[PDB]
């Protein structure tokens, strides 16, 4: 096991950790939007293939 | 205070099973049954046949999951019979290979078919296909962190997209009849490979059992969600096959690598692109259903002590098992590196049917050992024994198809024995491991604000 419910939540509300979790959530979605921008770049910047 | 709450209503329970059965399979797998049947008649019969077999199996899980209400599904039913080690050897293979490879493969099918109408005549660019697979897996592990009501509303929407797509296919088939048996591979050694290659398209029917514990009313809704779905699937499959045979000749289906797309090209002309996109959105639903369900398997495995304790923790304000989801996403993305992928799943042809056979053998032994345990469902013992006997034959067929590859799979199962002895039998005794385990656990609890569930 690890920390109790109350034992965790009295520490996890500290401003450093609250801003850390906000930063990781922002960084994740920024990284996913960046990966979508990358995927769309590759779909545009590729050879639209030979017509029958 | 903190637990996984009972969010899944009956129609969402039907969504979790129909969404993960219908899969990619029916839009690309018909070719595999014609290859071993030769004849549209024999093909359309084995489609019905492995349908009624699948109903018979699911009726045993409709029993089991009312006798044992644990969300471990196929794993919990082993743990409650064969005990600690046999259940772990399952969970190891599910964790390491089967669930993350399955999730990745069907995400890559989502990526390729959703892009396909930009590239009709040629490959979809591979460096794009692997991103559009990863964006899907990352998105659905975000959605299934945010709310089980969001997760199940997503699968309602995509389960609907799938059945709508098959209704459109069936309708155009009847329209082609409105506009106005053959040479059969009658060898039993051909027929058995036809049947065994068709059963793949029904694979998924057990997946509801891994969320038994989150049903609003499991003792009613868990058997009803099976009987409301597998007969519906079986009908839609025989009708969808019928629809293809109105339009594609045997030679064309034996030699086309995306059967639904050819049927799309013949009927919809300028609008043909609709069917590729529906195969895509169809697979997105199957990634979601798998990620959802899969997160509960590892959760349960950690609650029963087989797996590191972080995966049991829940996020108190959202009531989703955030570390189990995060683990499942990462383990899916680690398959993105592999230059080939279907092979690693083909190594375990036998494994799915083996675990099912062991679960229902378990249900026989459980009836002898404890008749006093409560049973809202009590199926005639003929069906379990029929279904077991049939699976023990298909497990042998699975080896006989490729006696090398099922041996490689069986070799990887034994990789579970090192991990079980190190992770369970050794009691983690060295203090430089034990203190580091704890330090990493309390870090993760802090880092994503998660806490143990309350009995
Ligand atoms: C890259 C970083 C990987 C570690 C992420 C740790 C933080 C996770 C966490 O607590 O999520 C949490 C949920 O965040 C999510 O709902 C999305 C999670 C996306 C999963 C991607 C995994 C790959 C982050 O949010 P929180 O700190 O729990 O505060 C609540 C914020 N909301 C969800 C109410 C807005
Ligand atoms: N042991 C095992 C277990 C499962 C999980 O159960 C299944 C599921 Cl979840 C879906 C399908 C295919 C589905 N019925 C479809 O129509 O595409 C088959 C099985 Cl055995 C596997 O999935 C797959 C799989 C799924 C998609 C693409 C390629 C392979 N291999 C599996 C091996
Ligand atoms: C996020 C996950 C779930 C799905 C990602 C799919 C993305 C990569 C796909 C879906 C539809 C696609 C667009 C559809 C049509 C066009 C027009 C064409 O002239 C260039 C590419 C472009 C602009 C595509 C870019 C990539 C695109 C946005
Ligand atoms: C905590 C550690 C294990 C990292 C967790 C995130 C990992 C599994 C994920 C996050 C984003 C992912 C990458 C996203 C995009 C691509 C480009 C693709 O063409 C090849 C794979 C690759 C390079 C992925 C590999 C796996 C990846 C690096």
């Amino acid at each position: 096991t690890g920390l109790s419910k109350e034992e965790l939540l009295k520490v996890a509300g500290s401003p450093g950790w609250v801003r850390t979790r906000w930063a990781l959530l922002l960084l994740f979605w920024l990284g996913w939007l960046g990966m979508l921008a990358g995927a769309v770049v590759i779909i545009v910047r590729a050879p639209r293939c030979r017509e029958l | 205070g903190v637990t996984l709450q009972r969010n899944i209503t009956l129609l969402n329970g039907v969504a979790i099973i129909v969404g993960t059965i219908i899969g990619s399979g029916i839009f690309v797998t018909p070719t595999g049954v014609l290859k071993e049947a030769g004849s549209p008649g024999l093909a359309l019969v084995v489609w019905a046949a492995c349908g009624v077999f699948s109903i018979v199996g699911a009726l045993c899980y409709a029993e089991l999951g009312t006798t044992i209400s644990k969300s471990g599904g196929d794993y919990a039913y082993m743990l409650e019979v064969y005990g600690s080690l046999p259940a772990f050897l399952k969970l190891w293979i599910e964790l390491l290979i089967i669930r993350p490879s399955s999730q990745y493969i069907v995400a890559l099918v989502f990526a390729t078919y959703l892009l396909k109408p930009l590239f009709p005549t040629c490959p979809v660019p591979e460096e794009a296909a692997k991103l559009v697979a990863c964006l899907c897996v990352l998105l659905l592990t975000a959605v299934n962190c945010y709310s089980v009501k969001a997760a199940t509303r997503v699968q309602d929407a995509f389960a609907a997209a799938k059945l709508l797509a098959l209704a459109l296919i069936i309708l155009l088939g009847f329209v082609q009849i409105g506009k106005g048996f053959e040479g059969t591979k009658l060898d039993v050694g051909n027929i058995v490979l036809a049947l065994y290659s068709g059963l793949f398209a029904y694979g998924g029917w057990n997946y509801l059992n891994f969320v038994t514990e989150e049903m609003i009313n499991p003792y009613r809704n868990l058997p009803l969600a099976i009987i409301i779905s597998l007969p519906i699937v079986t009908l839609v499959y025989v009708l969808t096959n019928l629809a293809y045979f109105t339009t594609l000749s045997t030679e064309q289906m034996l030699s086309s690598e995306a059967v639904a797309v050819d049927f799309g090209n013949y009927h919809l002309g300028v609008m043909s692109w609709i069917i590729p996109v529906f195969v895509g959105l169809s697979c997105f639903g199957s990634v979601n259903g798998s990620l959802f369900t899969s997160s509960r398997l590892f959760f349960v495995g950690s609650r029963e002590g087989h797996l590191p304790s972080i995966l049991s923790m829940i996020h108190p304000q959202l009531l989703t098992p955030v570390p189990s989801l995060v683990f499942t996403c990462v383990m899916t993305l680690l398959y993105a590196f592999s230059k080939d992928i279907f092979s690693v799943i083909n190594f375990f042809s036998f494994f799915n049917w083996l675990c099912v056979a062991l679960a229902i053998i378990g249900m026989i032994w459980l009836r002898h050992r404890k008749p006093e345990l409560e049973r809202p469902i009590k199926v005639n013992l003929a069906l379990p024994v029929f279904f077991i006997l049939a699976c023990l034959f298909l497990i042998a067929v699975s080896f006989w198809k490729t006696p090398v590859e099922c041996g490689i799979g069986f070799t990887i199962i034994l990789s579970g024995l090192p991990v079980y002895f190190f992770g369970v039998w050794w009691k983690n005794k060295p203090k430089w491991l034990l203190q580091g385990i704890f330090s990493t656990t309390v870090l993760c609890q802090k880092l994503m604000q998660v806490v143990p569930q309350e009995t």
